[PDB]
């Protein structure tokens, strides 16, 4: 399936890139935080810049977890929507159930028709034979 | 993380019932379904494509 | 007009019959499978022409009052590589039971007999048949047969007028889209 | 299909766990007295293992889709049986209504 196959390839590429980016970001944050002397740049500014970088990295990792939550959502949707096997079985089951229900209903209806018809016969034998004579 | 855990501990059951009646298909990001009898041999030129949106879901 | 049949032939092992059938039903038009058993006998005429005319007669053993079918399929017309399908001239005639006696009295001599058991699905014009060839055990004994091989045979065929070819393109696209479960390709009859 | 449900559950659980682990580790990083030395290393190991596990599970689950994947949107529907059953139920309802009306007229007759 070119379309679906290309989509699977893109999903694999996204997972690999996100995992690599998260690991690299974590390693960079760890060394930077382990800590280093300031030369020319100076703590005031260098420290504030490091704080901003750490906050940005945390925001990137928090939303890299949201992207994976979205990936889990897509996994569930495709397992439910693109699983034709499951669909075949479900359709078959609902169909059998509905058909049996309909048939049972019909049997009941016919027997009723039958009972109502017998009552109608009795009434047709009556009303017609009534003396009355306006 | 705690926000994700609060959003972790019904959409799926609903979509499952939807599968039970509509057999939907995948295109782009606007997943669609069939709302015509074209499967049961009806030659009516009309697109019975109902959308599914996240709002636990709306049709 | 003459009827050309586009055929793409590929194989499925039995252990994947279940999955294949599932996918097939899911993609093919909303019908139950037809479960068809067919007994086919091949008759050839040793004419002055070196090529012998070969006529195949099929009787359904699973149904009652279904007319025997006589089908003639001539040499392949495959030429261009931008079609990936065996295009052959096809003439299909429903016939009465006396057909056997008629053909043997006409000179046609029976060749081989193979029963086929399998499922029939149709997608639009396209019809997909997954069947297993049982080499008849004893020509008289239709009851006894020998499965030729473990793998079942998947054939996708569209028989349409020679001018039509869009349907054959659709057949090629559909076979390609059935590739992850199994591979259907045009295999030349020669060897 | 409960398999997919269990998979999703495991996924969410592992993700939340790894997030919490990362949080704790960075909190201990800023800590002036990181008493959790070996404990911290154990946490790092656990987090790494969790990520690896998640990745493997995800790849396997993705293949699951490819095995049933085909691009084709699938035609086969239950529209036929459903429509038939709906028609039948409506017919039975109509019959019930008529029966009730006749019963009411008979009751009226008796009431005099």
């Amino acid at each position: 399936p070119q379309s679906k196959e290309t989509l699977l390839q893109s999903y694999n590429k996204r997972l690999k890139d996100d995992i690599k980016s998260i690991m690299d970001n974590f390693t960079e944050i760890i060394k930077t935080a382990k800590i280093e002397d300031e030369t020319q740049v100076s703590r005031a500014t260098q420290g504030e810049q490091d704080n901003y970088e750490m906050h940005v990295r945390a925001a990137n990792i928090v939303r890299a977890g949201e992207s994976l939550m979205k990936l889990v959502s897509d996994l569930k949707q495709f397992l439910i929507l693109n699983d034709f096997p499951s669909v075949n079985e479900a359709i078959d089951q609902r169909n059998q159930q509905l058909r049996t229900l309909q048939e049972e209903c019909d049997r009941k209806l016919i027997t009723l028709r039958d009972e109502i018809s017998i009552d109608l016969y009795e009434l047709e034998e009556e009303y017609y034979s009534s003396s009355s004579s306006l | 993380a705690e926000r994700l855990t609060k959003s972790v501990t019904d959409f799926n059951s609903e979509l499952l019932r939807l599968r039970q009646h509509w057999k939907l298909r995948k295109v782009g990001d606007k997943i669609l379904g069939d709302l015509s009898y074209r499967s049961a041999g009806s030659l009516f030129p009309h697109h019975g494509t109902f959308e599914v949106i996240k709002n636990p879901l709306d049709v | 007009i003459n009827m050309m049949e586009y055929l793409l032939q590929g194989s499925v092992l039995d252990h994947s019959l279940e999955s294949l059938i599932h996918r097939l039903r899911g993609l093919c038009d909303n019908m139950e499978p037809e479960t068809f058993l067919d007994h086919e006998m091949v008759f050839l005429l040793k004419g002055q022409q070196a090529s012998p005319f070969v006529l195949r007669a099929r009787r359904s053993m699973d149904r009652a009052g279904a007319p025997w079918h006589l089908r003639y399929l001539g040499q392949p017309e495959m030429g261009d590589k931008n079609r990936h399908a065996l295009v052959r001239n096809c003439v299909d005639i429903a016939t009465s039971e006396n057909l056997t006696d008629f053909l043997m009295e006409m000179g046609f001599r029976m060749d081989h007999e193979f029963v086929a058991k399998g499922h029939l699905f149709r997608k639009g014009i396209m019809k997909i048949m997954v069947y297993k060839i049982f080499r008849i055990l004893v020509p008289g004994n239709t009851d006894s047969t020998e499965a030729l091989s473990l793998s079942y045979l998947v054939e996708l065929s569209v028989v349409a007028p020679a001018g039509q070819d869009m349907v054959s393109d659709d057949m090629k696209n559909f076979a390609e889209q059935l590739k992850p479960l199994v591979h259907l390709e045009k295999i030349d009859p020669k060897r | 299909l409960a398999n997919e449900r269990l998979r999703a559950l495991e996924d969410i659980e592992r993700e939340i766990g790894a997030i919490l682990q990362n949080a704790g580790t960075v909190i201990l990083e800023l800590s002036k007295e990181k008493t959790n030395e070996r404990l911290l290393d154990r946490q790092a190991a656990a987090f790494t293992a969790s990520v690896q596990h998640v990745e493997a599970e995800l790849s396997a689950q993705i293949r699951y889709l490819t095995q049933v994947a085909t691009g084709q949107p699938h035609e086969g529907s239950s529209y036929s049986s459903r429509k038939d059953c709906q028609m039948a139920l409506k017919r039975v309802d109509y019959a019930r209504l008529k029966l009730s009306d006749v019963a009411r007229t008979c009751e009226q007759m008796l009431e005099n």
